């Protein structure tokens, strides 16, 4: 196992997965046009998990792009890093999938599967050992949450054995799109409950939140909550990407963060987010980072951790810093909350350090939770969900394309049993 | 003559391999080039040290030694640091995906597709050797390969040398320095399949050594290299006797007759001493007495336990350096009159003493201080068994939820070896506690 | 006595080469019932989505059925 390839699907998909590209090429030092620029061994030795090298001392990301639709590439070619992605890369409709999962799952994406398809083979097929896959999308509009959780079934097919990982952007009305996000995010975590091995829940909700009431952004726009949002999966794959013990790989990390095959939704978490403001007042310390790190405000899920229990956890420190502290203070936060991890798994949270701190930062932290307090996330779109199936708003959108209501039903009765799962766990004792 | 042939799987097996020859070539006078000059026997011979070093005639001495990983990056670090002339590459052997913490995949789905090659480089090695006596395997408990590839190899072991003799140094987990949550079910697991195909086993408690490293060492946060180095002195002073001569010095297969009394209990302590800073060493002799004191000291076992809450079925002393009987015995006999050393009563009380007259050696860079004489004390005692019971713990917890199970199920296992592994560190725990009560 | 002897060596001969074909044995049906096991778990998991192609091929033939209006 070493590579991995990277599919971003949708207008989502593809915003936060160029953001991703951008962000984890300046920490390994390649610029826009590919060329290695930097200072430091450590960041070209696992330089080939996420890219192609080429000729002429080029490092292509190993990156497909996919919409059922051209603007969002379109903008992604003409942004930053834009020429960085290899052309033939590229794998888009002109349809598109009108905010409806059906389209992008059965009637367009189904049209469309096949070409990205073709692309991923090539992709995989020159892989000295292919670890799996990561995806980018989110559930709440048609093409990333429909075709993307296609994509998922059809790459799964012709890789079994490999992890599939995914990074789910999960729809919020305090940042909405269309009335029907609650249908596309219910049956896309029906498809996801199934067939990933490990999946990001990144919360829009919780970026909101961060962004207006931490930040102090009256107005996020999606930049800022793509800000959050790239700082995160840059922190949650650094062990991926730079040299380390620790959850390296995307199967150590499944084998560590996952005890029940269907319960590997993620809380992920950023430290420090501090004002501005307020750093003026408080330093950016490893107590302070580690007391950010597992507070509810810091999450990009909207749970609290402190109404559920932790299954396992992963936190990951960056920047120069004393392991000694950083050993005492994951022991100290542990101890201190003792009751919220589960006493049925021993020794649940592992931690690391790496060396190399992201931009503009003199440390961070970033924390991986599976806690079952993630049930909030799914309840919250259950109920969004429930009310308007109960009077079978909009569903001709979606029986138009073929389906029928039955499996409406069924993948809301697999999301709320996913609940129930939870909760049996969290309740759980040793004795 | 008797030649031993060291097996060193995973990751653990292989950085503490590194640090275990890097050791050898400096007692021994060989250059990272293999070259040896005080060797005046050009392309072979029967002297001490080659019982561990075959030579070439070009006058290369080579570790009797195969490198095992499933994937290629720590071994890679070997094929291209320091000591890589040191090595035939074909002694290096590496897969490309490792079995991710999983007993399942470095026993059956990665393993087996490895499995012939190592074997059939091992055999290479023993075609070499006029008289094999048995082999040595390095390993972790936690790892999937260190794990389950050890046990899958220790079986194939058995049935392609018969009963030669097979040795582990087996690394049991610490939460200070482990990588996955399963560390207790692939302890388990290999312990179980591994029990009948191994002769002697001596387990090292990263805990104890993290903890040793910190408090007699001053070192503020151990890493591997830390750790090694420490574990090497105790691996060296332990197969000294193998690769050294000497009148006094006596071999470590007959203290293996006084510390196997049963083939399953077959588990020795280890304690060595002493373990100090240049800064403390200076100015400051330790005496046969002071070092044979440590050795009952607690805190300088290789493994965390209470001897002094079980009992002994045998006590060993392996010296090194500048010590001589009368002292050894005067030493022993102050500590007789003074400590909590009760033996089992089907068990003679005398202790067993090897001298190795070649003086200790310490690696440019190292934490140890450069001591005239030392002592490793292997001793057998029922309170090994408080380790078994630690792992067989964190172990009920998890299993009782068959939390992470899915991930050997998915691999091919079944629950049935979940349990017939437990079963069997149940009985080995149940062994431990009836040898232990008084004859009738 | 060379009778005993003679039996002596032949039975520690004896056990120590069905040690031998014992541990050849388990191991050989370990190997087995795991390569059976494993390939049971990746075929079911294939059925599955194979089951999931069917019905996508259903949806799209009902939407055709329901274009024929
Ligand atoms: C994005 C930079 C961007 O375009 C906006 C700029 C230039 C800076 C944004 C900084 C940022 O959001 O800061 C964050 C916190 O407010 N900072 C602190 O809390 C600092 C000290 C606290 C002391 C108690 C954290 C943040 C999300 C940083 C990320 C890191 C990263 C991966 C790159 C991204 C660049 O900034
Ligand atoms: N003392 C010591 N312990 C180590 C070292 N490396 C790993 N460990 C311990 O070994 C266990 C992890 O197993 P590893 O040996 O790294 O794993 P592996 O055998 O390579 O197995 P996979 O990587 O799962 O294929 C943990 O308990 C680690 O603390 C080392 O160099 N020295
Ligand atoms: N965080 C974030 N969310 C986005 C972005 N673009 C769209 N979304 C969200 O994605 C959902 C709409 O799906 P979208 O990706 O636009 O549909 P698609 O083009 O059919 O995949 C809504 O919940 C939006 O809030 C983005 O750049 N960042
Ligand atoms: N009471 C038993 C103890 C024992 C322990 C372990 C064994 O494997 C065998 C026997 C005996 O001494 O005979
Ligand atoms: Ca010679
Ligand atoms: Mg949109
Ligand atoms: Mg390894």
């Amino acid at each position: 196992m070493r590579e991995i390839v990277h599919i971003q699907a949708g207008q989502c998909g593809n915003q936060i997965g160029a953001k991703f590209w951008e962000v984890i090429s300046d920490e390994h030092g390649i610029d826009p046009t590919g060329s290695y620029h930097g200072d430091s061994d450590l960041q070209l030795e696992r330089i080939n998990v996420y890219y192609n090298e080429a000729t002429g001392n080029k490092y292509v990301p190993r990156a497909i792009l996919v919409d059922l639709e051209p603007g969002t590439m379109d903008s992604v070619r003409s942004g930053p890093f834009g020429q960085i992605f290899r052309p033939d890369n590229f794998v888009f409709g002109q349809s598109g999938a009108g905010n409806n999962w059906a389209k992008g799952h059965y009637t367009e994406g189904a049209e469309l599967v096949d070409s990205v398809l073709d692309v991923v083979r090539k992709e995989s097929e020159s892989c000295d050992c292919l670890q799996g896959f990561q995806l980018t999308h989110s559930l709440g509009g048609g093409t990333g949450s429909g075709m993307g959780t296609l994509l998922i079934s059809k790459i799964r097919e012709e890789y079994p054995d490999r992890i599939m990982n995914t990074f789910s952007v999960m729809p919020s009305p305090k940042v909405s799109d269309t009335v029907v996000e609650p249908y596309n995010a219910t049956l896309s975590v029906h498809q996801l409950v199934e067939n990933t091995d490990e999946t990001y829940c990144i919360d829009n909700e919780a970026l909101y939140d961060i962004c207006f009431r931490t930040l102090k952004l009256t107005t996020p726009t999606y930049g800022d909550l793509n800000h959050l949002v790239s700082a995160t999966m840059s922190g949650v794959t650094t062990c991926l990407r730079f040299p380390g013990q620790l959850n390296a790989d995307l199967r150590k990390l499944a084998v560590n963060m996952v005890p029940f095959p269907r319960l590997h939704f993620f809380m992920p978490g950023f430290a420090p987010l501090t004002s501005r403001g307020s750093q003026q007042y408080r330093a950016l310390t490893v107590p302070e980072l580690t007391q950010q790190m597992f507070d509810s405000k810091n999450m990009m899920a909207a749970c609290d951790p402190r109404h559920g229990r932790y299954l396992t956890v992963a936190a990951i420190f960056r920047g120069r810093m004393s392991m000694k502290e950083v050993d005492e203070q994951m022991l100290n936060v542990q101890n201190k909350n003792s009751s919220y991890f589960v006493e049925w798994i021993p020794n649940n949270v592992k931690t690391a350090v790496c060396d190399i701190p992201p931009r503009g930062l003199k440390m961070s932290a970033t924390f991986i939770g599976n806690s079952t307090a993630i049930q909030e996330l799914f309840k919250r779109i259950s109920e969004q969900f429930t009310a308007m199936f109960r009077r079978k708003a909009f569903l001709h959108w979606y029986t138009g394309e073929g389906m029928d209501e039955m499996e409406f039903t069924e993948a809301e009765s697999n999301m709320n049993d996913l609940v129930s799962e939870y909760q049996q766990y969290q309740d759980a004792t040793a004795d | 003559m008797r030649e031993c042939i060291s097996i060193h799987v995973g990751q653990a097996g292989v950085q503490i391999g590194n640090a275990c020859w890097e050791l050898y070539c400096l007692e021994h006078g060989i250059q990272p080039d293999g070259q040896m000059p005080s060797d005046k026997t050009i392309g072979g011979g029967d002297d001490s040290f080659n019982t561990f070093f075959s030579e070439t005639g070009a006058g290369k001495h080579v570790p009797r030694a195969v490198f095992v990983d499933l994937e290629p990056t720590v071994i890679d670090e070997v094929r291209t640091g320091t000591y890589r002339q040191l090595f035939h590459p074909e002694q290096l052997i590496t897969g490309k995906e490792d079995a991710a913490n999983n007993y399942a995949r470095g026993h059956y789905t990665i393993g087996k597709e490895i499995i012939d090659l190592v074997l059939d480089r091992i055999r290479k090695l023993a075609d070499q050797c006029t008289g094999l006596q048995g082999f040595l395997v390095f390993h972790s408990f936690g790892g999937g390969t260190g794990s389950g590839f050890t046990s899958l190899l220790m079986e194939r072991l058995s049935v392609d040398y018969g009963k030669k003799s097979k040795l582990e140094f087996s690394i049991y987990p610490a939460p200070q320095v482990s990588t996955a949550v399963v560390e207790p079910y692939n302890s388990i697991l290999t312990t179980h399949t591994t029990l009948e195909h191994s002769d002697c086993a001596f387990m090292v408690d990263n805990e104890a050594i993290y903890d040793i490293c910190r408090r007699n060492l001053d070192i503020e946060r151990p890493t591997y290299t830390n750790l090694n180095r420490l574990i090497s002195q105790i691996v060296s002073s332990i197969t000294a006797s193998l690769r050294f001569d000497g009148a006094l010095n006596v071999d470590l297969t007959e203290f293996q007759t006084n510390l196997v009394p049963y083939p399953r209990i077959h588990f020795p302590l280890a304690t060595y001493a002493p373990v100090i800073s240049a800064e403390k060493a200076y100015h400051e002799q330790l005496s046969v007495a002071e070092i044979t004191n440590a050795c009952f000291e607690p805190a300088n076992q290789m493994v965390k336990c209470d001897p002094r809450h079980g009992k002994y079925m045998a006590c060993c002393l392996l010296y090194r350096g500048d010590v001589v009987p009368k002292d050894v015995n005067a030493a022993i006999a102050t500590i007789k009159t003074k400590r909590s050393i009760q033996f089992v009563d089907w068990c003679p009380t005398g202790f067993k003493v090897g001298i190795n007259y070649q003086p200790p050696t310490v690696v440019p860079g190292g934490d140890l201080a450069k001591v005239q004489r030392a002592v490793c004390m292997l001793s057998n005692t029922t309170a090994i068994a408080e380790a078994w019971a630690r792992l067989d713990h964190k172990f009920d917890l998890m299993y009782a939820k068959r939390a992470f199970v899915h991930w050997y199920v998915g691999e091919g296992m079944e629950e049935g070896e979940f349990s017939e592994a437990r079963e069997d560190m149940a009985a080995l725990e149940k062994d431990y506690e009836e040898v232990g009560v008084d004859s009738v | 006595k060379r009778e005993h002897e003679r039996e002596v060596i032949q039975k520690a001969i004896e056990e120590n080469n069905n040690f031998i074909k014992m541990a050849k044995e388990k191991l050989a049906q370990k190997m087995e019932s795991n390569k059976e096991n494993r390939e049971a778990h990746l075929a079911a998991m294939l059925e599955r989505l194979q089951e999931k192609d069917k019905h996508a091929e259903e949806v799209r033939k009902n939407k055709e059925l329901k274009e024929e209006a």
